[PDB]
């Protein structure tokens, strides 16, 4: 009576898993995100679904309880237009929080996990406004600007000595990644001195500098200024990397090698992560759940 | 009318006074005061079959013995091929539904139904349309009950009347019909009258219901009050799974890691309505995870 008035009205994902219909759930994602690998979003599906049911507890007792069914809307409204109810972004912006809240912490991986939770939410999120699908996606951007951010620097830690051309190439790129600047600061200041523990001013000077026009005055602040100085007095080449500043280009988040306008390159529908030919039909890297390079209709969400 | 009291007070969760409305009936045996003195017995830390002498009271015992295991055996074999009280027929019903033989379950309610009003009917029609719903037959569950209603339309309701309201009440609950309307201020204020777990839970899926975690938030810390999960540990122990289950559903609507910790009480404990669904569908998708490898 009550699950099929919900298909009826509404035939996404989110919907879906909410009306019981999880064959019919994952066959929407492949064709519209091209979400491949199910596991990590078993969980996802649970939330959903028990999370708009309720039980009321039957008169004698020792009985089987009572199911009620949580509606997304009041008395007032289509009574076509009837949802389950689902989340929501209030949610995806907390977990979001806890991103940023590890990521100042200094805890890579769990930072990692919550951006991931996050953009599961996303994937399976249901929304009124066709304005919040818009942010709804603003979060989805983000999130594997910090993966991918994270991703890199993770690795660039995961680095035998001796890698040192490597792993200056690693520590510029975490630059590039599209984090609120404020965030950005950590990456440029990585950046910033294993460019100088290697006589390398001549991007030394660019990223200590790139940081000073962001970070007015604080105790870090002050050394980045001194980076600067006894490095604007040597343009040394010490050690040549593929990474040019001045250039445009992304970060291939499979490699972790520039991908230039020049560049054969592949996406991700979910994500949007951007990887070299080499890894088309594989899964992406980022939130490890749809097939880089398969082609979708469309991540759907507005009702 | 008469003993409106007992029953008001069965229907509202506090067996504690339940009882004591029945002792003030000192030893004057019916049948009626029979049934709830055995079920306010039950639901309370301890019951005591009165006389296996009754072929009613004799069948409490066996309903009781039915409980502690799931053979309806010489419950429904002592009882089957001779005609019988809706009293005795509901607890059989209630055996059925219990094991999952709903649609049986209903038949047999039904069956009692039709002695038209031959005392316990009321209660038996609550429980038809209690175990309809149980199975998902809101049509049926409304078509009985409408067709019951403004059937008997002679003022009968000389006190069953706050049991017609509870089966029109879960009714409402699965309709979803006015969730925030009537149907709120109906546990709104029995729970104001009667404070209960009966009550207060009730109270409690009408705000979930109504998307107000704020205030379902505050029914919950409530009844983690001191005065309920402590206070009243006979007929708050009784319904945990219950409670549970609603800690989740909200727990969820916040997006709480809680998810685990939480039902995992209810998990390694009962095995009703919530882990009876949550195992189904765990099940489903480890089903696809072997369909897409």
């Amino acid at each position: 009576m009550e699950t099929a008035i919900w298909i009826k009205n509404s035939k996404l994902p989110a919907v879906l898993v909410a009306a019981g219909a999880f064959d019919a759930a994952v066959q929407a994602l492949s064709k519209q995100v091209g979400v491949v690998k199910l596991e990590p979003l078993k969980k996802y599906f649970t939330n959903i679904y028990e999370g708009c049911r309720t039980y009321i507890p039957s008169t004698p007792c020792e009985l089987p309880a009572q199911l009620g069914y949580v509606r997304a809307y009041d008395d007032t409204v289509s009574e076509d237009q009837i949802l389950p109810y689902v989340p929501g972004l209030d949610v995806v912006n907390e977990k979001m929080n806890e991103g940023y809240k590890n990521f100042k912490l200094n805890k890579p991986d769990i930072a990692i996990e919550c951006f991931r939770e996050a953009i599961y939410r996303i994937t399976l999120l249901m929304v009124d406004d066709a304005e919040d699908e818009k942010l709804a996606h603003k979060i989805l951007e983000t999130a594997r600007e910090y993966i991918l951010g994270l991703s890199i620097e993770l690795e660039r830690r995961s680095l035998k000595e001796g890698n040192t051309v490597r792993m200056l190439e690693l520590a510029a790129y975490f630059t590039k990644a599209k984090l609120s600047p404020i965030h950005r600061t950590n990456a440029l200041q990585v950046a910033m001195s294993q460019h100088f523990k290697h006589k390398n001013f001549l991007q030394a000077s660019y990223f200590a500098g790139e940081f000073l026009k962001i970070i007015s005055s604080g105790p870090r602040a002050e050394q980045a200024r001194k980076i600067k100085n006894k490095a604007d007095s040597m343009a040394s080449d010490a050690i040549p990397i593929d990474f040019d500043p001045y250039a445009k280009f992304d970060i291939c988040a499979a490699t972790y090698k520039p991908i230039y306008e020049d560049t054969p390159s592949v996406s991700d529908p979910l994500t949007g992560s951007k990887y070299v030919i080499t890894e088309k039909d594989k899964i992406d890297r980022i939130a490890m759940i749809s097939k880089i390079g398969a082609p979708a209709s469309g991540l759907r969400i507005r009702v | 009318m008469d003993y409106f009291n007992i029953k008001q007070n069965y229907y509202t969760g506090n067996f504690v006074q339940c009882l004591q409305e029945i002792e003030k009936f000192s030893k004057v045996t019916d049948n009626t005061l029979l049934f709830y003195k055995a079920k306010t017995l039950l639901a309370l830390g301890q019951y005591q079959s009165q006389d296996p002498t009754s072929k009613l009271g004799k069948v409490l015992d066996l309903y009781v013995q039915f409980l502690d295991t799931k053979n309806i055996e010489e419950l429904e074999n002592l009882l089957k091929d001779k005609q019988n009280s809706p009293y005795e027929l509901y607890l059989l019903a209630t055996a059925q539904a219990i094991l999952g033989d709903l649609d049986k379950s209903l038949e047999t309610c039904v069956e009692g139904i039709d002695n038209d009003e031959a005392e316990g009917t009321t209660e038996l029609l609550l429980l038809a349309i209690e175990v309809a719903l149980l199975n998902n037959n809101v049509s049926t569950a409304s078509t009985i009950f409408d067709n019951y209603t403004n059937a008997i339309e002679d003022t009968v309701s000389g006190d069953n009347e706050m049991i017609l309201n509870l089966a029109e009440s879960y009714i409402k609950f699965a309709t979803n019909k006015e969730t925030a309307t009537s149907n709120f201020y109906y546990y709104e204020e029995l729970s104001q009258t009667f404070p209960t777990w009966k009550t207060q839970l009730g109270l409690l899926n009408l705000h979930l219901q109504q998307r107000n975690i704020a205030e379902a938030q505050g029914i919950v810390e409530l009844l983690l009050s001191d005065y309920y999960s402590v206070e009243q540990k006979e007929n708050a122990v009784l319904y945990k799974p219950t409670f549970l289950a609603n800690q989740i559903t909200l727990a969820l609507m916040q997006g709480l890691d809680t998810e685990d910790l939480t039902n995992q009480l209810v998990k390694l404990d009962h095995e009703h309505a919530f882990i009876k669904h949550h195992q189904e569908i765990d099940a489903k998708f480890d089903e696809l995870v072997r369909k897409y490898d």
